[PDB]
RNA sequence: GUGAACAGCCUCUAGUUGAUAGAAUAAUGUAGAUAAGGGAAGUCGGCAAAAUAGAUCCGUAACUUCGGGAUAAGGAUUGGC
RNA sequence: CUCUUAAGGUAGCCAAAUGCCUCGUCAUCUAAUUAGUGACGCGCAUGAAUGGAUUAACGAGAUUCCCACUGUCCCUAUCUA
RNA sequence: GCAGUCAAGCGUUCAUAGCGACAUUGCUUUUUGAUUCUUCGAUGUCGGCUCUUCCUAUCAUACCGAAGCAGAAUUCGGUAAGCGUUGGAUUGUUCACCCACUAAUAGGGAACGUGAGCUGGGUUUAGACCGUCGUGAGACAGGUUAGUUUUACCCUACUGAUGAAUGUUACCGCAAUAGUAAUUGAACUUAGUACGAGAGGAACAGUUCAUUCGGAUAAUUGGUUUUUGCGGCUGUCUGAUCAGGCAUUGCCGCGAAGCUACCAUCCGCUGGAUUAUGGCUGAACGCCUCUAAGUCAGAAUCCAUGCUAGAACGCGGUGAUUU
């Protein structure tokens, strides 16, 4: 909750155990996967993010007073292709999130790449500091 | 004994049997309910399924973030030549169901649907419908008699049809032969309809337009005996097993003393006959246009036939439709159209289609060019030429 | 609708036929199909492939026309 | 012959071509393999499988019974003419 | 200080392959640990050739973590004999 | 363990919104016991995995009622088991505890379901170590490590596949009966509205999407590769050259067709009767009263519609019927 609108199906790739590129400069280098927020249930299945997805997430490499500890973060790239409604295939080299806190509002002040529309129109203090897009 | 971990039922019981079916050609098990106050009109079609392909189209969506916007969609094309009727057929109410009293034909039936009647034609008299082609010799007392006992009796009426075979390029030279049933006024208007349009033929134009939602009636394709895994999408089970691996590992407790019904076993997969519903009609083309595949934006002169015709079926020189999305049934397989059996208002099948362009390169590969010519200026001269 | 074209040979890619990739940066390439997708990531010039047009232009191959 | 080599692989000499066969190519299997995104979340548990793997140059820690650890790790090169 | 009996666990060591209460308590690893490691040790019931402590090196030994890796798994699919 | 009763008291007042002492009547048999009827010429004896069904004492979703219910959120209770009820760290674990997502992460059964279905970690053979005990052999629900999991071709059951006998053969149908599947949430807007002093803060309708489940399809995207289809590369053999053989498919890139994927796409209906409950008229009872007669509405429920099969001993319609 927290975001602009809707969004559309779109295909997974980042499940849990994934680990996805901090994007920002708020001062990680990872960003650990524990759980996406939507994630409804099924035996054995595991919650697959996606473009776009808020998450629930860790960090691994990153300040001390950063990592081991749980937060919100919201996904921007990934190298699972997908498809829109324009029938176009894409993806990005790699997977990469960022941080923020529910309501979305980011705790970096920017960002450092290439971005999605579906996470731009569906964040939008995120699509402020949002450099180029897709 | 309460199951560590509740989940859902793999699969779809009412489906069942999943047996293979009596025919390729699916019964209609319902018409749309028959409004009387109307002309006499099919409630349904015949086709056979040419093939796939992708179109370009505006959404008129309103609140989509895609409004005014174009999308790619996926349409199957089914190729459907004007059908020939051969006969009419009388059903009356019982409380046994609705029964057919009788059934009558027309005069000169043609040589595909006298194929049908047999099963080796090549050594045969032919002699199927002389008698009866004698019949008409006269005035047609008797015909009219039985078109009259019709006009009493015969709560319904269902027109007996048959398909121009020899048209699509299939090497099937026996028709398909079908049941449709009238939905419209005056059952004396029907049969009066129907004998003039004895031996006569009935096209696509005048039963369906664009827009319209469409259910499709198919026999699935066939894949013979089928695992249990891919047949009901059961979990794999692990890599260490003994026996197998492609398997229900628990088939059932000890009491009851059985196996039931509803555990998944191994048997057939494809090949049943399925009803899909609400496929939206999006073009109704002819073959005597040879800008089938044109467009109002696409004003290039193309027929809907790829380049190197559609695969496994060949070229299109006759009539078509083009419907949304995916149809049950592979290539050349006859597929029954009928209209819908209810009033939809979901703005979905409100939404006035216009296309924008159709995909016509080669689907035999993966096709760059959509026309020979394209292909020819884009390449210039090869080896070969002039 | 627009046709784009291969970023690896310049060929045609109308609506679906044909993958897309963004680059770490922003730089996007279109790909008719795996074949030049693929030859992408191996790193390659189209300037050695025989039959791309960056190559078949470079070496002046079947134009005629611009003395026309 | 290749190659460090009686390795593996191909061949000359000599000996064999014999181990019931035929038609199909459904499921389940045995053996074998490949698979997007993710990367051990599975599982008792990384069992199995994958990865690395030769030669040359470079550099090569802790600790140590001072002999080792060590192919440590860890990077770069290999063709043809 | 005493009885007790022959003397009363010294150096050393630990919830360890020995500890019941036990998921012992503190710290640390984790998002989260009845796991592990390090520390405490009135230790049911540690312990000095009934060998104690430690220990380079070796271990198809047991155990934890990490990197790479991967169809073990999300999630199954296709192919060959 | 679970449900009732009476009401002393709490509940600011108020037994009974919610609770409920002292006492008391019952249910269940998924706890554990008590017994020892069955089995010792043998029923494979923890737990996990997978799979189906069933139960309600309903965690959520539906319609409701009550509340110390302003709104919101919450609590109590009824119909209801139609549909759902997770992912991971530790432990063999069941259990237990944590993290996190969630509408919810309700509980139980079926030989404490399920070993010719798996596993074999644990227990529970033989080996070995410690502690304690015993003079000693040896012992210890005390710890620890290593430790062969067999057979189905039979019967039934189930799954799917044939098929005789009906005058023959062919074509079109009916539809008894059996089964049934749709689900849940979010965003916008309603609306910062109502409500409230403010604090904060709704709902209906409508629109857009999503989750879970299911059914088809393969245009496109991806995957798969004995197309052994093209190319390339190593070793070696054919004197060379071209062309080719062998390497249990020689390996690599591309690799169409075909098959396939929530790794792609498309699709998932509408009428009635009903429960609870609220009411109508209105008696009994000269009044009252939803009730007794009678009656309206009314649930994710039922039956139908639609959907799958088509009774192989259910049937109809029609053509043809041999020098």
């Amino acid at each position: 909750n927290g975001a602009q609108g809707t969004k559309f199906r779109i295909s997974l790739g980042l499940p849990v155990g994934a680990i996805m590129n901090c994007a920002d400069n708020s001062g990680a280098r990872n960003l650990y996967i524990i759980a996406v927020k939507g994630s409804g249930s099924r035996l054995n299945r595991l919650p697959a993010a996606s473009l776009g997805d808020m998450v629930m997430a860790t960090v691994k490499k990153g300040k001390p007073e950063l990592r081991k500890k749980v937060m919100p973060a919201i996904v921007v790239r990934q190298a699972k292709s997908w498809r829109r409604r324009d029938g176009v295939f894409l993806y990005f080299e790699d997977n990469a999130g960022v941080i923020a806190n529910p309501k979305g509002e980011m705790k970096g002040s920017a960002i450092t790449g290439p971005v999605g529309k579906e996470c731009a129109d569906l964040w939008p203090r995120v699509a402020s500091n949002s450099g180029v897009v897709v | 004994s309460h199951r560590k971990y509740e989940a859902p039922r793999h699969g779809h019981l009412g489906f069942l049997p999943r047996k293979r079916a009596a025919s390729i050609r699916a019964r209609v098990k319902a018409f749309p309910k028959d409004d009387r106050s109307k002309p006499v009109a099919l409630t349904s079609f015949l086709g056979y399924k040419a093939g796939m392909t992708t179109i370009v189209r505006d959404l008129d969506r309103p609140g989509s973030k895609f409004h005014k916007r174009e999308v790619v969609e996926a349409v199957t094309v089914v190729d459907t030549p004007p059908v020939v009727v051969v006969g009419v057929v009388g059903y009356v109410e019982t409380p046994r169901g609705l029964r057919s009293l009788t059934t009558v034909w027309a005069e000169h039936l043609s040589d595909e649907v006298k194929r049908r009647f047999y099963k080796n034609w090549y050594k045969s008299k032919k002699k199927a419908f002389t008698k009866y082609s004698a019949k008409y010799a006269q005035d047609g007392a008797g015909i009219e008699r039985e078109l009259a006992r019709i006009k009493k009796y015969a709560s319904v009426v269902r027109v007996l049809v048959h398909t121009q075979i020899r048209k699509t390029p299939l090497a099937q030279k026996k028709a398909h032969l079908a049941e449709i049933q009238l939905n419209g006024g005056s059952i004396s208007e029907k049969v009066d309809w129907a004998r003039e349009h004895f031996e006569k033929t009935v096209a696509v134009d005048s039963v369906f337009e664009q827009n319209e939602m469409i259910d499709a009636i198919a026999v699935t394709k066939g894949h013979g005996f089928e695992g249990v895994t891919h047949r009901w999408g059961t979990k794999k089970l692990p890599r260490k097993t003994h026996r197998g691996l492609r398997k229900v590992a628990c088939i059932g407790a000890w009491h009851p003393a059985h196996v039931m019904w509803s555990v998944a076993r191994a048997g057939q997969r494809g090949y049943h006959s399925r009803t899909s519903i609400n496929h939206k009609i999006y073009r109704v083309g002819k073959g005597d246009d040879e800008a089938n595949g044109a467009t109002s934006f696409d004003r290039t002169k193309k027929t809907i036939t790829p380049m190197g015709g559609f695969v496994h079926y060949g070229e299109i020189k006759n009539d078509f439709i083009m419907v949304k999305g995916c149809i049950p049934g592979n290539r050349k397989r006859i597929v029954t159209l009928r209209k819908s059996l209810y009033t939809n208002t979901s703005r979905k099948a409100l939404e006035e289609v216009s296309l924008k362009w159709i995909d016509t390169a080669s689907k035999f590969g993966k096709g760059r060019f959509q026309t020979p010519a394209e292909k020819h200026a884009f390449m210039g001269t090869l080896k070969k030429d002039l | 609708m627009k046709v784009e074209i291969d970023s690896f040979s310049g060929a045609k890619i109308y609506p679906g036929r044909g993958t897309l990739f963004v680059r770490g940066d922003s730089k996007i390439f279109r790909f008719q199909n795996s074949k030049s997708a693929s030859l992408f990531k191996q790193r390659k010039n189209p300037r050695r492939i025989a039959w791309t047009v960056l190559f078949r232009k470079h070496h002046k191959k079947g134009i005629t026309e611009e003395v026309a």
